[PDB]
């Protein structure tokens, strides 16, 4: 179906340290394929998924130059945003960035994105026509007219619009095997007496991929919200993600209630019953 | 400054069979800042050489991190995630609950 | 790897000039020409991201990334354009430029009145020796060397008194030879105008 | 003006062995900073750049002998050691701002020029002629052309000026752009440069008028040591003069 | 493959 390239870069300052620690993280979709961290020993940017080791060293050389280009900068912008709110040099601040685009089903262009925050707050965002900024607050503004006089817009619309959707592409055709797989969840009903009256219904959903799934209860074919708990979507470890969602009911009307599951690799959304 | 408590979930890679091996997570999300300590736990003991996934984060801000370690069930063992962060005014243990 | 093509180029003041690279990697994306005088520093001209034509004055930069060739045309060309140009291209891993190799242009003056002169230079202390100057000949004349380290030439320079709207070539010759005076055969191409006593 | 890059040394001639240092203060604010290298065999090439001090691009730096480190925004250093004769050659160092390269601009200093010789024996100070006009040349154009000769240099690091009335002068002086060899055969041959002056026959003429070519060679320091019969052959300015005269 | 060769400080 749709499919996604992003990269995401924490950098968290650290008084009495001589350096911020700065971590950056690569995906394709829900899967994970590179990483830095700058306190790691082999100062490169690693593979993290099979399909990308076969890349060869221009590739390492150049993503793990702009990596290392990039805890700089973040480590400069933390000083210098700092400088703008008049913080202590005694705390630990946060600076975030992430980047990416999205293609649709036919594989082209259908979005590409870039924002920043501080402190785990909205700074500056590109928004959807690639060619603007918002800003958060003042700060940001004089951000703003310094990307905007340095063209940072146009630099990065070529890139989200050409480089970035060029490489997602070689991506999900070199890791076809992986990245374009559906695994369907293998599903189950659970039961428990909660109280004397109550049960409590729990449809299950395991190893399926891509994260994305939608589990709803109905009762006499009507859906239900009442009393219903759905948990995150949460990773097995293997590559694959795991759900439930649960409902309580009164005991002896557990027949009424039926669980809906609605994945891509389902030719046909399931109903489950208990039992 | 904006802080965010961690969500928790405690759970095995595949379903619990006593004696089988498995890996045991805990999923922390939702949090901020990224400063965190995840224990996993075998009857109140840390287990040593736990695995952690790489730093990320979600669209509004937060972030995520797997725990991991490999573990084989049994009757009687207890597990457990503990989590300090600082919005918690002390740690939180969140144990395992096989059908969880 | 740029290929570019040393030259040199002679041309006369007033024409149109064409230099050009070509290139084998395609990660290339970033193209961009330098003017450098001798013994000094290389002065960015023009600059293009990817493909196309860009204009400026009398300078127009163009890139082709099928053919991986690019080039730099300059209008009615002046002296003051005779330099070593080099084109310098890079991609978008790291802000390394990678050279070529340069290619040196020299712009002849266009002399509206030449008056071609040999003349005899007495040394201003005591060197009874002498140089002769090669004096105020035009642009189509070329200059070559000796055939003998017994005798020193230097090649054709352009000298400009602004004062008085005035250009003029010049070449200079020398020995410390009893054998050697001005008025003798030279290894090129002028026409018959002198002066002697 | 604000200043722009400031390199040095400007020049630098050395023997074989030593240790040689290059200098480079970026345009203060800038936080990019790149070293490049020129010469006649591999043209024009980057060694390394730095960003907010940090070594970004080495892909470029000779694998061994060369050492680049920038311990401050506002300093850099380019060390050698032991120098090589193959290490001669123009080394630029150039800073800039993202902004600006994104434009494809830096800005370069002046450079250093560097050789690095075998032999110090081989360094010699130019000698210097000044040609008086022809009086021919002064009745058939009414102008009057001085002459300059250089020669006897090694190796080629001159500047060589004209100065009339104690000024330095500009209009109608005409330097070869580059030196010529004594005797081509040989690699460590001398050199010779030529100059001309010209003015109006009635300025030449004039007794009160005083014409200079100077020289500047860069050569020997006086850590550089020297047992030689000869003058050693320092950093030194070499004159030759003449005045005006009617007849 | 990033985007690069860097970006701009803020």
């Amino acid at each position: 179906g749709s499919h996604s390239m992003r990269y995401f870069f924490t950098s968290v300052s650290r008084p009495g340290r001589g350096e911020p620690r700065f971590i950056a993280v690569g995906y394709v979709d829900d899967t994970q394929f590179v990483r830095f961290d700058s306190d790691a020993a082999s100062q490169r940017m690693e593979p993290r998924a099979p399909w990308i080791e076969q890349e060869g060293p221009e590739y390492w050389d150049g993503e793990t130059r702009k990596v290392k280009a990039h805890s700089q900068t973040h480590r400069v912008d933390l000083g210098t945003l700092r400088g703008y709110y008049n913080q202590s040099e005694a705390g630990s601040h946060t600076v975030q960035r992430m980047y990416g685009c999205d293609v649709g089903s036919d594989w082209r262009f259908l979005r590409g994105y870039h924002q920043y925050a501080y402190d785990g707050k909205d700074y500056i965002a590109l928004k959807e026509d690639l060619r603007s900024w918002t800003a958060a607050d003042m700060a940001a503004q004089t951000t703003k007219h310094k990307w905007e006089a340095a063209h940072v817009a146009e630099q990065l619309r070529a890139y989200l619009e050409g480089t970035c959707v060029e490489w997602l592409r070689r991506y999900l055709e070199n890791g076809k095997e992986t990245l374009q797989r559906t695994d369907a969840p293998k599903t189950h009903m659970t039961h428990h007496a909660v109280s004397d009256h109550e049960a409590t219904l729990r449809c299950w959903a395991l190893s399926f991929y891509p994260a994305e799934i939608t589990l709803t209860w109905q009762r006499d074919g009507e859906d239900q919200t009442q009393d219903t708990e759905l948990v995150e979507t949460r990773p097995a470890g293997d590559g694959t993600f795991q759900k439930w969602a649960a409902v309580v009911v009164p005991s002896g009307q557990e027949q009424r209630y039926t669980c809906h599951v609605q994945h891509e690799g389902l030719p046909k959304p399931l109903t489950l019953r208990w039992e | 400054m904006i802080q965010r408590t961690p969500k928790i979930q405690v759970y095995s890679r595949h379903p619990a069979e006593n004696g089988k091996s498995n890996f045991l997570n805990c999923y922390v999300s939702g949090f901020h800042p990224s400063d965190i300590e995840v224990d996993l736990l075998k009857n109140g003991e840390r287990i040593e050489k736990v695995e952690h996934s790489d730093l990320s984060f979600s669209k509004d801000w937060s972030f995520y991190l797997l725990y991991y370690t490999e573990f084989t069930p049994t009757e009687k063992d207890e597990y457990a995630c503990r989590v300090n962060h600082v919005t918690l005014s002390q740690p939180k243990i969140v144990k395992w609950d096989r059908d969880m | 790897e740029v290929e570019q093509d040393p030259g040199p180029l002679s041309v006369p003041e007033g024409a149109i000039v064409s230099l050009n690279c070509t290139y084998s990697n395609s990660a290339f994306q970033y193209f961009m020409w330098y003017r450098q005088y001798s013994r000094k520093g290389p002065e960015l001209l023009m600059y293009t991201y990817s493909s196309g034509n860009k204009e400026d004055g009398r300078f127009t930069a163009q890139v082709d990334k099928s053919s991986k060739y690019i080039s730099l045309f300059i209008r009615d060309s002046q002296p003051s354009d005779s330099a070593t140009y080099l084109c310098a291209m890079r991609g978008d891993s790291s802000y390394k430029l990678i050279f070529g190799s340069g290619t040196r242009l020299l712009v002849r003056p266009d002399i509206q009145n030449p008056d071609p002169a040999v003349y005899q230079l007495r040394d201003s202390k005591s060197s009874d020796k002498s140089v002769c100057l090669f004096t105020d000949f035009d642009s189509q004349t070329n200059v070559s060397q000796s055939k003998d380290s017994d005798v020193y030439i230097t090649d054709k320079c352009v000298l400009d008194m602004r004062s008085m709207d005035f250009k003029s070539n010049s070449a200079v010759a020398w020995s410390n030879k009893s054998d050697f005076a001005c008025a003798n055969a030279f290894n090129n191409s002028i026409i018959p105008e002198d002066t002697f006593f | 003006m604000d200043a722009g890059v400031i390199q040095s040394p400007r020049h630098e001639v050395t023997e074989m062995g030593q240790q040689v240092t290059l200098r480079c203060k970026p345009i203060s604010g800038h936080d990019y900073l790149f070293w490049y290298r020129q010469t006649m065999m591999r043209g024009l090439e980057l060694l390394i750049y730095f960003n907010n001090n940090v070594p970004i691009d080495d892909s470029g730096m000779p694998e061994d002998r060369f050492s680049a480190k920038m311990p401050n925004a506002s300093f850099s250093t380019l060390k050698i050691q032991p120098s090589e004769p193959r290490d001669s050659a123009v080394y630029f160092c150039a800073s800039s701002l993202w902004e600006k390269l994104a434009k494809n601009i830096q800005y370069f200093g002046a450079g250093t020029r560097l050789s690095v010789l075998e032999d110090l024996k081989n360094v010699f100070p130019p000698e210097v002629a000044v040609f008086e006009p022809s009086e021919a040349e002064i009745s058939h154009t009414q102008k009057a052309t001085l002459v300059c000769l250089a020669t006897g240099f090694y190796p080629d690091h001159v500047e060589l000026s004209w100065w009339v009335n104690g000024k330095e002068v500009h209009s109608g002086v005409c330097t070869d752009p580059q030196p010529l060899k004594e005797q081509p055969a040989l690699n460590d041959s001398r050199y010779a440069l030529s100059s001309r002056l010209r003015v109006s026959a009635t300025f030449w003429q004039d007794p009160r008028n005083h014409f200079r070519c100077q020289v500047q060679f860069y050569g020997l320091s006086e850590n550089d040591e020297w047992t030689q019969d000869r003058a050693k052959p320092v950093t030194q300015i070499v004159s030759a003069e003449a005045w005006g005269r009617a007849d | 493959r990033q985007f690069g060769p860097d970006f701009p400080t803020i």
